[PDB]
Order: C-alpha cells, then structure tokens, then sequence
C-alpha cells in the first residue's frame, strides 16, 4: 500500500516557478516510479513527466525545456519544477506511482495507483486578496417556495468554501462555479431555496471562508 | 506524437443503458493501455489496466476489450455510482499520452427551470460597482441560454455565467448569471430582466424589476 | 525467453518492481521442502537452483521437452526434482511466486556438511549463495558482504562466492 | 576386494538366518550402506538403502540394522525363494572409495536332502578319431548339494591335463549336474588300457571307466 | 516404472573399443546419476566408476587405469560406457544403474555380457555320444565340440523329444573354443523302429548340423 501526500497549494506570479513535492511511504522501496499529470479548471488531464527509480526523467514535449523532476531519495520524495509560468499554467497538478504491476504473456504493464492528493498550482498576476458577500436577499417565487443567495465577489485565489447555518440548511443549497473576472479577481454565487412561508421567521446566513487570506465572515440575509 | 482520442466527447445515459466508450490509438500500441474513472473534486482511480483488466474493487459491470488502436469500456448496467468521467491512457510509448475524458451523465425527464431575478444589495451600492444575477434552477437539460434586456435593449459581454454539476438528489442543473454595470451605469437605466429560454419552456420566461420599492 | 514472468503486484508494494531496478529495496528492518513440479504460470522471474553454485533453469513440458513460453501455457512447467549433486544435479532452488513471495526447495535434512545435507543455497548459517537475484529473493541480506569462497562436494574443487553478515 | 562377509549361509524353512558385512571409519563409519540380491543371470536387485530403509516390492520381511564398522541383515521368514546370493556396499569418503562393494553370500537352505551323482561316460565317438580328436565325455547330474570333485584316470593313475569341469547348475530338479571333459590324442586314447572318469560327492565316489 | 535398456552383448577380442549404450526411462534422467558394475562370471561385483547426468562429473575406478569413458546425451536418455584396450579379464556382465546419494546405487539394467577371447567365429563340429545300461533305460547324446561364441541351441527330434533331455552348460577349452553336450535318456526295448537325431543350431556362423546318434 504505497501512499502519497503533496505540496500545499503554492500561488505563482507569472514569468516564475513553482516546486511541488510527493512524499512517497508505505512500500518496499526508496524510490519508485513517479508521474506527473496536471488537470486545468474544468479541462482535462495532461500528462507531464516521469522519472524512474534510477532517477531518468522522461518529460513531455509540451514542456522540454520548462519541467525538471528531480528525487531526494534520503527522505523519498520527488519533485516536479515548472518554469516560465504562464496564467494557461494555473491548473491541479497531481502525482502517483507509475508501477510495473503485472506481468503476463512475457510482457509487463504500468497503470497509475495511487495518486497523491493533487496541489493546486494558481498563476496570475493578482495578489491574495479576500473576498466581499452581499446578499441575494429574497423577493416574496411561487410554489410557496423562495430563494436566497449571497454573492462572494472579489477574490484571489480560489477556493473558497461556503455553507448555510454552519451546515444546518444544507437541502437545496446550489453553490456555483467560481467565475474569473477580466479583474484577475474570482467571483461565486450561492444560493438556496426555501419555503418562502418561512421569509422573516427562518434566520439564513452564510458562511464564506476564504483560507488564502484567511477570512471567515457570517453574513445574514433578510429580505428586502 | 503518440495521440489518443476518445468518442464520443460526453454522454447522457438512463440508469440501466449500455454505454460503450471508444479509445482510438495513433499508432499500434499493443495491449497497453488503461482506463481512469474520476468523479468531481477526486483524483483519478485505475479501473480497466491492460486493455480488459478491471482492478480489484471494480464492479463487473465494466468491461475492457480492444488491441491494436480500437479500444473500448463498455458498462452493461449503467447503476447511479458510475456517473463520471473516464479517461484512457496508452502505454506501448514511455511519453504517456492521456485520452480527452468522456463525461456520463444521467438522462433525464425534461425539467422546467424557475427563474429569479435578484437586484443589486445596497451594502454593495456603498462601495463601488453593482452585479445582478439571474437564476435558473433545477432544470433539465443543461442546454438553455440567457439573456438581459436593459430598458428592452440588449447587452453584450457584460455578464457571465455558470452552471453546477448534474444535481446528485434530482439529476439536475442550475444556471447563474451575473450581468455587470457600476453605480454610474445602473443608477441611470430604468428596468430590466433576464429572459430565458428553454426546451422544458413553451415559450421564454422573462422576470424583471424597477430600480425603486 | 524461457523464463515465467507472471507478476502480480496486487498489494501495490511495490516488489516486482525491484526484480527490473535493483538495489533500491528499503531495509529499515527485517526447514526447506522437497523440490517438484511447478506450474510455471505461478513462478515470476528467473529460477535458480544451486550446486552450490547457481544455474537459472527454464519451462518444460512435463514430458521433458523445454516449453519457450513465458510460463504462459499450464503445459509449461519447471521440473526441479532434485538429488544432492556430487551425483545428481542441484542442492536446491529458489525463486520468487506471482505474488511476490521468495519460495524455495531441497533435499531433505539431517557431520552437518553441505555436502551431506546441503538443500538449497543456504550453505552454513549467515553465509548464503550470492547471485544476480539474492537481492530480489533474500532481501535483507542486503548487509551480508560477499566474500570469494571454495567448496568441495565429495571431491570436485568449486569456486563461488558468499554473501554473509 | 575391499570389504568383507562369509561365503555362505544356511537355513531351515523360517530359522531367520544373518549375515554380515564389515569395514573401516572410510566406509561402514559416517556413511549408509545398502544391501543387493543377485539371483543367478540377472541383474541385481536393490533391498535395502539408507541403513534400515526398505523400497517398494521388498516384503515386511527383509529387514537390517548397523552397529559400529559392522552392518549386517536378518532375512527372516524363510521360503526357499530366497535362495540367493546377497551383496553389501557403501559409500567410502576416501580414495578407497567411493563405493565399494562386497563379495557377497549365497545362502542356502538346509531343508533338501543329500543326493548322489548319477554318471555317465562317452569315449571318443568313431566320427571324432576320424578327425584325429578324442573326447571323453563324463556327465555328472541330479546330485544335491552342488559340491562335487572330478579325478580323471588313466589305467588306474592319475591325469591331469586337457581336463575341463563345469560350474554346478541348480537344473529343473533344484538339484546339480556338471559336466567334465577330457581331451586326448587318438594316440593317447589308444595307447593306454582304459581311461576312467573319478567323481566324488560328500565323501563318497562313483566311478566310471572306458577302454578302445 | 523405472527401468534401463542396456544395448546388447557385443563380442570382440583383445585391444577393442566396446561400448555398451544404457536406456533410461521412467524419472528424470538428469535428476540422478548412473555407474556401471561388472561381474566376470562367477565372482563378485565390480564398481567401475559413475558420472552425472548434469554435472558431467566422473569418478572412473582406478583398477581401470583409464581406460574407462562413461558419457551421455541428455538428448536421447542413453548413457555409454567406452572401454578400450581390452584384455581378457575384461570378460563380464556390465550393467548400468541409476545412482542417488542417499539411494544408493538402486536400479539396474538388465545386463549386458561382453566377451574377449582370441577366438573367431568358428561353427561346432558335431559327434554322436552313441548309447554303450541297467535301469530299463540308457543315456545317449551328441557332442557340440569346439564353437565360438556361446550360445548353442539344442532339440531332438525337431522338438518332438523333450522329456530325458538335457542340454549341460558349455566348457571353455583352453583353445578358447567353446563345448558342450546334450544328453537324452530312452527306454533300451526302443532303439529299432525309433530313431533319436540332435539339431544343432549356432546362430553366430550360421551353422545347421543334425546329427543322429545310432548305436
Ligand atoms: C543494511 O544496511 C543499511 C545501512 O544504512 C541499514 O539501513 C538503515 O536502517 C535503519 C533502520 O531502519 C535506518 O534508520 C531509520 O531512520 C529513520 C529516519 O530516516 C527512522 O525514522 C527509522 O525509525 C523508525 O523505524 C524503526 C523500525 O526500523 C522503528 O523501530 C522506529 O520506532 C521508527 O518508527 C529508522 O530507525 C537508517 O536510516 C538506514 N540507513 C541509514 C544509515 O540511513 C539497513 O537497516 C541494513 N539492513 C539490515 C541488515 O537490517
Ligand atoms: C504465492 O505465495 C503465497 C505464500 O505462500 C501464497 O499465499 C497463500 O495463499 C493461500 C491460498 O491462496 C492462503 O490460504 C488461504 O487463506 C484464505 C484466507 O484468506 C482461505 O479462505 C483459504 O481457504 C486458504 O486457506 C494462504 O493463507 C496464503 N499465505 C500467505 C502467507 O500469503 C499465494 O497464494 C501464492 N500465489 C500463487 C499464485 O502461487
Ligand atoms: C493478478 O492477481 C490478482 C490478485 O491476486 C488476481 O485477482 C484475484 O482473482 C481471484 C480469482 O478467484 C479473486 O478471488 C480475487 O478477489 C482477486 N484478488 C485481488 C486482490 O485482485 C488476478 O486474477 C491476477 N491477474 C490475472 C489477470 O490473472
Ligand atoms: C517429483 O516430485 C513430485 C512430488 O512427489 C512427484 O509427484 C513426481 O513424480 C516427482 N518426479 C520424479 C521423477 O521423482
């Protein structure tokens, strides 16, 4: 049961570089097969690199002359450097063994297992900023149902994590895809619905938390 | 290069179909190739290695064949735990090269949306700009466009939109789109509205509002 | 091409990838049964077996007649049965299973000479058979240093080398 | 040769009869020793590897044991079907080795009764001096136990020379017969009064004679 | 089961390349090894020395100052026995058998006789050993003088005759041809309107006599 952990989240300004690591544990050797794979928002996997227990990198053309992988077998972890950072760069960047695991019929065979927990890789030219929620307070929408939102604006990097009544109001809840605005700034909209028998008597607020600047702000909404 | 490329690019299937995924190989790749299956917010799992070898875990359900260039997963009973998307991955080369994912999703009784307007909050009109977003909600298909009619004239490039993932209780999306001005652009029209259109809607939903009361 | 490469890393441990980059095994830490017929589509990796010196052997027809599949038919097998060779043919064997587990074989036990009750590599305690795979089937003798050595079995003068802690 | 047990042994239906067989530390000492049986005209047939270890087809009845530079075998219940003879060998470490054999025993048993050679005695055939040969032909048969001496005489003294004797077969009867052959010149054969064939069996002699 | 087919019994005289081949079957051949023992007539057995199948191995006896050459093809399963130079005392059974550390020298094949003597092939000269007695019977026979090499079959009467009869082991005369003789016993009343007639075959020459003792 060979297991791997990444980096923390780095946020690179761009023309720079960024370093992520991939602990290895839990196996028989000091180093094994190790790939890189990275996923742009939304988009798809790309494969990137690999290097081999004796340390022969092999990388994708897409990126000669940007990726190095390297090892520290002393503490048995690889790393996977990407130079010249351009905005088409910010993407999740994961790891995983690439193990020789079965051999049949005199040929053998690599699959990927396990994957580390992946890193997410932000390159722009913003700086961390926190973010500002305003109320989508509710009009009343029939069905005898409502909706209530508030809308998270401004903010770099991604992620941020919202809930409703500190995860009591968590039916019907409906948070969407950050958006990045032509600000370099990301902007979302949560929003719930809600018997609106119950606008004026149910207290709604919600929770946004932005961790990269560490920002936690409970904002009520009452209608309007 | 060695270039996989997977068909079709997305599908919509009801619990039970058949759904049958195709990696077509750039080159003769032997036997080597492999089948991820990854769902949102997770990393990718192994499911099929070497063609038609599904990992310990995987359901029976799901079947590998193929060799030369024409691969292909096959799921005999598509069960609602199998809605994701899954990836090919070749191996005769040691530049592995990934397939462009086929995203499964559940098909679905048509679904009429509901529309919301929400209007620009006055903690937000103290400082700076103002946002208004109109909200489809809990429609099915996915497939609807929007757009916002300020005074009954048009806007063009000043709204952007996103949809949530197919919903995991109902199997349905939602739509959001915030349409975007500043105090000196919207204290200064009068009304406007979201107008939608959609194929569970007879006939477009406008829902609008005035900058007073 | 003779040899039964079927291998199974089902555990995710990550062995089967030593047999191809040696020397990489992590430490941190750390009797023989008759020889026989084995189904060759259980056997991953070379077979070894030991007079002391050692010798790979290869995939049979039960008949006799060596099979060149990769252990891939169940008619291809490894014929070991075995008598102490100052006469016969090998002390012993070892190799590793698809699984990945180091399984050897012998002569029966027991003045305690090798060459009297010798069943495998294992000469005296300590001491072992070195060979291009004692890594990959004796792991943890990875501190044993190799010293040059020589035997006799009932007369014959042989030249090897044993790895011993 | 190289090691050592009696000539011969004997026995009665069921009298569990032993043998022996003994050598040095080089063989009898750290090594096994394994025991044959050699029936007449055949090859040899493995009873007992190890010390005391028995193979297939070989009865709960042959058994063995070693003590010291001496190991040594019982063949206990006895049917004259054992009849045999009966080897002993061993591994020997040294350059007296390294294997060596015994020169085994055959072992008879005492149950058959005594029997005297019946004789018979062909001079020269007139076709045989017809071709300058003479061949006296003396038959010796049906005689029990297998040991008997033969004396050719020539008028009444002894002859020595041109005299050939068979080996005792054990013929149908499980008794004996040998034969024994003089050879003369026609010369010779006419020469002398009377030739006689002398074969004596336990103490006692039947005599045979013939004359030109 | 385990066996080996040893080749036949070759006969040649002295300073000659035998070379016994030894067929094995019924185990692995290369598991064990295999020696050879000969037995000159009469005497005991003789360890000649052993090889390995797989090793190639070979302890030769010394008696046998290297004239010895045990050697097989694991291809074919045959194990051989060369022994050139020969000698007289060379005259024996040779058998082949399988041989363990622990088991021993343990089965053996069949036998294979080897002969050298300075002798040739040479057809026996036949005499009738007429009938010369008292028990309401006689003794009458024919003598198979001076052959080579053994064996000599004998009949009467075309096989019609077979109760009286026997046929004794052969002698070597120190010419190094071979003889014997087969007698009959009969009842006396019958030596007129029965007559009594010996068939010598020797296969080695090709010789056929019948000859018919009278009185
Ligand atoms: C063969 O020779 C090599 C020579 O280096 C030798 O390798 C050494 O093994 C020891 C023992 O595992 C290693 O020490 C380790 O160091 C790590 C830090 O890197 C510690 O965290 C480890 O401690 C854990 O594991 C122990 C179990 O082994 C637990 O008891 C303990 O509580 C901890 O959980 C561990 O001590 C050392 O790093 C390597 N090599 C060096 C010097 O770097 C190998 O062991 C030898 N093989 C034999 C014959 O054992
Ligand atoms: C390779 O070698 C290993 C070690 O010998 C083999 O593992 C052994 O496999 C047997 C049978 O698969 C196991 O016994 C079984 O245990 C299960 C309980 O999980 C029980 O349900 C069965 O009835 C049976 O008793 C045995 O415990 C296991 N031992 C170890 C130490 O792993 C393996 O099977 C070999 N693989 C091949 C393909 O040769
Ligand atoms: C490779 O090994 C795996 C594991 O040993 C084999 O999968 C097992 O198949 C048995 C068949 O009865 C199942 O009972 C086990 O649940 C499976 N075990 C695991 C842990 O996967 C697999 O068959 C082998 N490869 C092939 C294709 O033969
Ligand atoms: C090899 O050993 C196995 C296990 O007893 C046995 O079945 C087989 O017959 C043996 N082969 C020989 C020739 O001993």
């Amino acid at each position: 049961q060979v297991q791997l952990v990444q980096s923390g989240a780095e946020v690179k300004k761009p023309g720079s570089s960024v370093k992520v690591s991939c602990k290895a544990s839990g196996g028989t050797l000091n180093s094994y097969e190790i790939t890189w794979v990275r996923q742009a928002p939304g988009q798809g996997l790309e494969w990137m690199g690999g290097i081999t227990p004796i340390f022969e990198t092999t990388y994708a053309q897409k990126f000669q002359g940007r990726v190095t992988i390297t090892a520290d077998e002393s503490t048995s972890t690889t790393y996977m450097e990407l130079s010249s950072l351009r905005p088409e760069d910010t993407a999740v960047y994961y790891c995983a063994r690439d193990g020789v695991r079965y051999c049949g019929g005199g040929r053998c065979y690599n699959w990927f297992d396990p994957w580390g927990q992946g890193t997410l890789v932000t390159v722009s030219s913003a700086s961390t900023k926190g973010p500002s929620v305003f109320p989508l307070a509710p009009s009343s929408t029939s069905g005898g149902t409502a909706a209530l939102g508030c809308l998270v604006k401004d903010y770099f990097p991604e992620p941020v994590t919202v809930s409703w009544n500190s995860g009591a109001l968590t039916s019907g809840v409906h948070t969407f895809p950050a958006v990045l605005q032509s600000s370099g700034l990301y902007s979302l909209s949560s929003v719930v619905t809600v018997p609106s028998s119950s606008l004026g008597t149910q207290t709604y607020i919600c929770n946004v938390n932005h961790k990269p600047s560490n920002t936690k702000v409970d904002k009520r909404v009452e209608p309007k | 290069d060695i270039q996989m490329t997977q068909s079709p690019s997305s599908l919509s299937a009801s619990v039970g179909d058949r759904v049958t995924i195709t990696c077509r190989a750039g080159q003769n790749i032997n036997n080597y190739l492999n089948w991820y299956q990854q769902k949102p917010g997770k990393a990718p799992k192994v499911l099929i290695y070497a063609a038609s070898n599904l990992q310990s875990g995987v359901p029976s359900r799901f079947s590998g064949s193929g060799s030369g260039t024409d691969f292909t997963l096959t799921i005999s009973s598509l069960q609602p735990e199998d809605f994701a998307t899954y990836y090919c991955q070749q191996s005769h080369s040691t530049v592995r090269t990934f397939g462009q994912g086929t995203k499964v999703e559940i098909k679905r009784t048509v679904a009429a949306p509901s529309v919301f307007i929400f209007p620009p909050s006055d903690e937000q009109l103290k400082s700076g700009t103002a946002s208004v977003v109109c909200l489809l909600n809990n429609f099915y298909p996915r497939e609807a466009k929007v757009q916002w009619k300020v005074d009954n004239a048009l806007q063009s490039g000043n709204s952007q939109e996103s949809v949530t993932e197919q919903d995991s209780k109902d199997s349905t999306y939602s739509l959001s789109s915030t349409l975007t001005l500043s105090k000196a652009d919207y204290e200064k029209h009068k009304v406007y509205a979201c107008e939608v259109t959609h194929q569970g809607l007879s006939s477009p939903v406008t829902k609008s509002f005035n900058r007073g009361e | 091409n003779r040899t039964a490469l079927n291998c199974n890393d089902s555990l995710n441990t990550g062995w089967l990838a030593g047999l191809f980059y040696h020397h990489k095994f992590d430490s941190s830490g750390c009797p023989p049964r008759p020889c026989g017929i084995v189904p060759a589509k259980t056997v991953c990796g070379p077979v070894y077996c030991f007079t002391p010196s050692p010798v790979v052997v290869g995939t049979t027809d039960r008949a006799g007649a060596p099979a060149y599949n990769w252990g891939e038919n169940d008619t291809d097998v490894f014929v070991l049965n075995n008598t102490r060779p100052p006469l016969g043919n090998w002390f012993g064997c070892t190799w590793m299973n698809s699984t990945g587990f180091t399984k050897a074989c012998g002569a029966p036990p027991c003045e305690a000479t090798y060459s009297r009750c010798g069943s495998g590599p294992w000469i005296t305690p300590r001491c072992l058979v070195d060979y291009p795979y004692r890594l990959w089937h004796y792991p943890c003798t990875i501190n044993y240093t190799v010293f040059k050595i020589r035997m006799y079995v009932g007369g014959v003068e042989h030249r090897l080398e044993a790895a011993c802690n | 040769s190289v090691l050592t047990q009696p000539p011969s042994a004997s026995g009665t239906p069921g009298q569990r009869v032993t043998i022996s067989c003994s050598g040095s530390s080089s063989n009898i000492g750290s090594n096994y020793v394994y025991w044959y049986q050699q029936f007449p005209g055949t090859a040899p047939k493995l009873l007992i590897y190890g010390n005391n270890q028995r193979p297939s087809g070989v009865p709960d009845r042959f058994s063995g044991s070693k003590s010291g530079t001496s190991a040594s075998l019982a063949i206990s219940g006895l049917r004259s079907e054992d009849e045999a003879d009966y080897y002993c060998a061993a591994w020997d470490d040294s350059l007296s080795g390294p294997w060596v054999f015994g020169g085994g025993t055959q072992v008879t048993v005492l149950g058959q009764p005594k029997a005297a050679p019946s004789v018979t005695l062909f001079p020269p055939s007139s076709e045989e001096l017809q071709a300058n040969k003479a061949t006296l032909v003396c038959l010796i048969s049906d005689f029990y136990p297998g040991a008997v001496t033969v004396a050719w005489k020539a008028d009444s003294s002894p002859v020595k020379a041109g005299v050939e004797t068979t080996t005792p077969s054990k013929q149908s009867n499980n008794k004996y017969a040998a034969s024994s052959y003089l050879s003369l010149t026609p010369e010779q054969w006419k020469s002398h009064r009377s030739y006689s064939c002398q074969v004596t069996h336990e103490g006692s002699t039947v005599e045979k004679t013939v004359a030109p």
